[PDB]
């Protein structure tokens, strides 16, 4: 389905790049990003991209994380800066906008603990 | 003479059947011959022709003829043993719903992946005859049958069961499908159906739907659009004239969302009334798109200004449904239009007055299933002074 | 005034488009105008509006106004400049088959998992005008939409694909559907489709079928049935009047396995003949259930003894199919019958001649797909003496 | 799908118990029994019982081997004895009789060398 890499952690002023490779179906045409959950609380939206390049960011990341999508091998990218401790969660890659059931195709996670 | 069975001709595998022969009172010995295979068999104007276990070699045509002092007699009436059982069981669906005017048509239907050659359908009954029609193979893999039904008259209950078999052993069944009911709905007056939840419920929340009626109604039967089959309560009668039930769905999941509707009979009739107005059960968090709510001028706005509630998505939503907190009535729905980059509905607020101080809520929802929500936006408070 | 684009109104995602719009000869500047969205647009009786790259929020309805001395002029003919490969395309079949009569109706389906809302039918040509349908849900899930086509005159060639749109943005369709092709069948000569290889093909032989005609037919189409698409190939005529073509088919599969005819069409026509007599390929080992062969009498046997070969097996097989070593013809199948404990079939040979002689195998097959047959049983010779 | 056990070797003259269970689908209605490979050969047909409790052995194997069945766990048996030295074989658990494509369900197979 969806694998993820570059996990790990970093200290305040950072910088780490996720990945999220996609397979089993078509995804060229549904946005594709990251949801990151946290110890005691839920999945809010990180970043987003979609097939016309359009890009959707988080408030609390807008302007420090980039998002970049490679339409031929469906693999995404994340570009985070400038890391503040308050990042310190739990990324999931998801493929949204599906408009049928399940909504969402989620990845297994991965860990970063930014401190 | 005549030929018949005990227990039915109809037969599960593997249980007791008694074959029972009739003459004219006066015969030295009688004699079945089963059609083709079985050759002789043999086991106070009556002769029994046990079988402990019901195997597929016993299923058949047979034929009794009992001897008198002047030679044989006439045939039997050919008896057909069926035995049931053999195969996995087909399913059975009503093809609009299992809810049926009183009189006027339907259409079930047999469905299996292996029923490649015949479908039966019987109906429950005393002396009812099965129905057989040839499979048709489908697009999409599997075969079925579409058996008319009607007219549905409510003078009794309407039970069926889907069986299907193949050419060479044709009085070899599957097993049986589960039963499918049907209801002859009426023009008696419509109960009362009623959600003690809010508009909008949660993942994990406990729902409880009510029926009532002032005509007195004994049973109430629950039916969500789309389902196979219906629920089905006593209603409770504390002051005479006026009945309820309540259908308690426990912790509420997806499968929740869908729209409602109940119905009410009486002790001794088989007809059901009139539907009740359809009740829509929403489901919030099923959906992980982001929508988000603002208002157009303002949060704080004064009294006889034109204030606009914004529900919008980066997200294509195909519709928005504006919540307010503490109202009971079911969201207003709003369908999306294309913006600047994004997809909004606009929910006039104009002229504004002080009732529509408040919090409220934005969700969005696709056409496939238009019961399922998104999570709901971070609320808004909309402020109004004089 | 008038509004057109140059490579059409319909346009894949990001290609250019250029839209022209004409005044009266005299116009000080035109403008542009999207219907909702945009206000302002801008970019020799001409005017040049270009695209560089289609994005969906060029998709929509656009009208031209041209400023006279004047004044404003009417507003132009709306323009539906649609985008299209938004979404995964969708699927398009035909109902009975790509293989329809001259003239007479016929259905295609198109299909999606999310297509909920309308699709859309496009037949190729030059100014052909879409055609647009409610979807409607399966019951196994899914959409999908019928749509009429008809009569099917041979007078072109009949080329269609599929797309489906969203409520919200009727102008941004989905990536297009497979094309699919019409063939119009008349009243011509058939031609004769004949098989290389033997009866029954086992997995992994080499197939080729050949078409020929001796009315000399330049194109040859072979069709099997219950597919999609078919297989072309251009007809060779060594000598005038008569022509011929070889579909080798590769290693054969189960896919291969089924019932094909072949049609011939001339070099300026797009009617096609009559059907060839069809041709039913089996392929065997495709079953692991057992079937077994024997003489009634026995193997040696003199002429003008009843001799019956029997085909039975310990599985209740549909039909059992009896084939000669060196035979061409196709073997000859018979429904399967219920006996003491065994399913079987009777091949009488009764009386015996001379010319019974030989080598026979038999072979089990199963109503739901009869081309896919079962290992073959073990030879058996016949042996015949004056 | 299937699982087998009661693999291994013995001498000429041994005593070996085969077993297959199932899951993943209906089974109880289906033939279950064993096919066999062999070095430079093809699968031949074994044994198999069905629902009625009938039994098929093969003319090989007729009167030495002993297949039994248990409907409601969904799992046969083959009681192997007199194990003759040609024997030797790849043993593979068979659904049959699903009158449609596969036409076979296939155990991962077990080993029996018999010498």
């Amino acid at each position: 389905q969806l694998q993820e890499s570059g996990g790990g952690l970093v200290q305040a002023g950072g910088s780490l790049r996720l990945s999220c490779a996609a397979s089993g179906s078509i995804f060229v045409y549904v946005p594709m990003g990251w949801y990151r959950q946290a110890p005691g609380k839920e999945r809010e939206f990180v970043a987003a991209i979609s097939l016309g390049s359009n890009t959707n960011y988080a408030d609390s990341v807008k302007g420090r994380f980039t998002i970049s999508r490679d339409n031929a091998k469906n693999t995404v990218y994340l570009q985070m800066n400038s890391l503040k401790p308050e990042d310190t969660a739990v990324y999931y890659c998801a493929v949204t906008g599906l408009r049928i059931y399940p909504f969402v195709y989620w990845g297994q996670g991965t860990q970063v603990t930014v401190s | 003479p005549t030929l018949w069975a005990e227990p039915g001709s109809v037969i599960s595998w593997g249980s007791p059947v008694t074959i029972w022969c009739q003459g004219s009172l006066e015969a030295q010995e009688y004699r079945l011959d089963k059609e083709g295979s079985p050759e002789p068999l043999d086991r106070k104007n009556k002769a029994r022709f046990s079988i402990p276990s019901m195997t597929e070699h016993h299923a058949g045509r047979y034929r009794c003829h009992y001897y008198s002092s002047a030679g044989w007699s006439e045939p039997s009436d050919p008896l057909e043993l069926v035995m049931t059982g053999f195969y996995n069981k087909p399913t059975l669906s009503a093809l609009p719903s299992p809810v049926v005017a009183s009189g006027g048509n339907m259409t079930l239907r047999c469905g299996s992946q292996k029923g490649y050659h015949h479908f039966v359908l019987m109906k429950e009954g005393e002396h009812q005859l099965p129905r057989t029609l040839d499979s048709q193979q489908l697009h999409s893999g599997g075969f079925q049958a579409l058996f008319p039904v009607g007219p549905v008259n409510p003078s009794h209950r309407w039970r069926f069961t889907c069986y299907y078999y193949y050419m060479n052993t044709p009085q070899v069944w599957s097993h049986p499908s589960d039963p499918l009911e049907i209801l002859p709905s009426g023009v008696s007056r419509k109960p009362s159906l009623l959600t003690l939840q809010g508009p909008v419920l949660a993942p994990g929340q406990s729902l409880t739907l009510q029926c009532g009626s002032d005509v007195g109604y004994d049973r109430f039967v629950l039916y969500k659009e789309g389902e196979r089959d219906f629920l089905q309560r006593p209603g409770q009668q504390p002051q005479a004239g006026l009945s309820q039930a309540n259908f308690t769905l426990g912790p509420v999941s997806r499968s929740h969302g869908g729209q409602y509707r109940c119905y009410g009979a009486h002790n001794l009739s088989s007809e059901w009334s009139a539907p009740s107005d359809p009740l829509n059960i929403l489901m919030a968090g099923q959906i992980y798109d982001t929508v988000s709510l603002s208002a157009q001028p303002g949060p704080t706005v004064a009294s006889g200004e034109n204030v606009t509630l914004l529900c919008q998505s980066w997200w294509q939503f195909d519709t928005f449904l504006l919540t307010k907190e503490g109202a009971a009535h079911p969201p207003l729905r709003l369908r999306s239009m294309y913006g600047a980059h994004k997809y909004q509905a606009e929910f006039p607020m104009s002229p504004v007055t002080s009732a529509h101080a408040g919090t409220y809520r934005c969700y969005g929802s696709y056409s496939s299933n238009p019961h399922l929500l998104s999570f709901p936006s971070e609320p808004l408070e909309l402020m109004v002074s004089g």
